């Protein structure tokens, strides 16, 4: 069970300090751009579980659902009733890098949100110590 | 001045039954924007997933601000028409943050027959 | 449609901390004339004591009666905790125009219950 | 010991509902706006707790404080203490409510027990003073405070 709680206006940044953001085809992607983190209480707490969204007039929410990153169109709901959604990440903190956190999927244990570059394109992506690619910072008020 | 890195979990018990029993659960963590707690009864069963008037009712403080080196959060658990079978559940209250959760639990017929 | 109710009641933390806080909440319908506080030992307020002994009490005022009671508090304060003060009987007292009501407690005996 | 804590604006009436008030000659005494007739009660913690240890003072007064000193009414010129080191004091009373009545107040003194406030007739006076109590449901002993 998924219980919405409290939530935050947050910038998120990659490692090079790459602003997340979403383009006009719903792109979620790295530039040089305002998400909703909702935190939730968990009957089987493994961490912290939050879901991303979109601070938009739109309902946009993130989901790694089929081990692909999109972002669906809905508002994060006030309850979950499952031990895992697609929708819900894992907020974790790098160990020695408080400062740091990673976002693990609650459906697909071992997968994290990344940073990758295409070809003249940074963007936020799906994949399976140290890895810097699956390590941001969270901005808040 | 760097602030202190702290992370607790703590409840306060009555150390006696009343007709309504109330247990506080404070919270203590340096992420002050992602940190809260809150309760399970039992083993997996957060307040909202129970039977409707099962005597258990929680109540999360919110609007509650952090302080300058730690966010506070607290929530209450509230025992009314006290079955035996609450006597004995298991309490557990959870810090969460971007670290792993910390727990705290408690069962109040032990405590109030430590005596 | 005031009942009348009477009571002092204790709330400990379930594990010692570095600072150690306990909550003495009175119950009196004397809502001019009902107030709360703490006795150390035998007889000692935490006035009489030695300074810096490491008990602070913080007794709420400008607390003002609710309708049908008075609801008066007396927060009890542990820092640099020593075992004498771990075994030591901490009593809150309600004092009205009827006899005083007292709940006491010794915190290692709380702490040390093990299940 | 005696530690003070709050205080109270209060008003005092005896069973007739006469207030209780002081003269130009500091008489307490019980009458039928006025400085003399206001009083404050204040409350003390104690060591040794028997009930609600108060003083009674005057509110307008530079220092005017009841006491029980020899077994008479008196106001010493005094203002009541932050704390008094003894297990009884002259000006500390034991404010307990009448059983059945706990609208109705008495003061037991804390030096002289078994001795409470009364309200008391002499001549077309009605004072001030302090008695034995014996037998119960004296309604001489008994008060209303206001506030």
């Amino acid at each position: 069970y998924f219980g919405k709680l409290e939530s935050k206006l947050s910038v998120i940044r990659n490692l090079n300090d790459q602003v997340l953001f979403i383009d006009q085809g719903n792109r979620p992607l790295f530039e040089d751009t305002i998400f909703i983190i909702s935190m939730y209480k968990d009957s089987q707490p493994r961490g912290m579980a939050v879901t991303i969204s979109v601070a938009s007039a739109a309902a946009s929410t993130l989901s790694s659902e089929n081990k692909i990153i999109s972002f669906k169109e809905m508002n994060p709901p006030d309850n979950i009733k499952d031990t895992k959604s697609d929708i819900i990440f894992f907020q974790r903190s790098v160990p020695g890098h408080d400062n740091k956190m990673q976002f693990e999927s609650s459906s697909y244990e071992g997968y994290f949100l990344a940073s990758e570059k295409e070809r003249d394109l940074f963007k936020l992506i799906l994949k399976k110590l140290g890895d810097r690619s699956i390590m941001f910072t969270v901005q808040n008020e | 001045m760097e602030c202190v890195k702290t992370r607790s979990v703590n409840i306060h018990v009555p150390v006696k039954e009343t007709s309504k029993v109330v247990l506080e659960c404070r919270g203590d963590s340096y992420f002050r924007h992602f940190s809260y707690v809150y309760w399970i009864i039992g083993k997996n069963k957060t307040v909202d997933q129970l039977p409707p008037n099962s005597g258990y009712r929680e109540r999360i403080y919110l609007f509650k601000k952090p302080h300058r080196c730690e966010n506070r959060p607290r929530a209450d658990l509230i025992l009314t028409n006290i079955t035996d079978e609450m006597r004995n559940e298991k309490l557990t209250c959870v810090l969460i943050d971007p670290k792993d959760p910390l727990k705290e639990s408690v069962i109040l017929s032990k405590i109030w027959n430590c005596v």
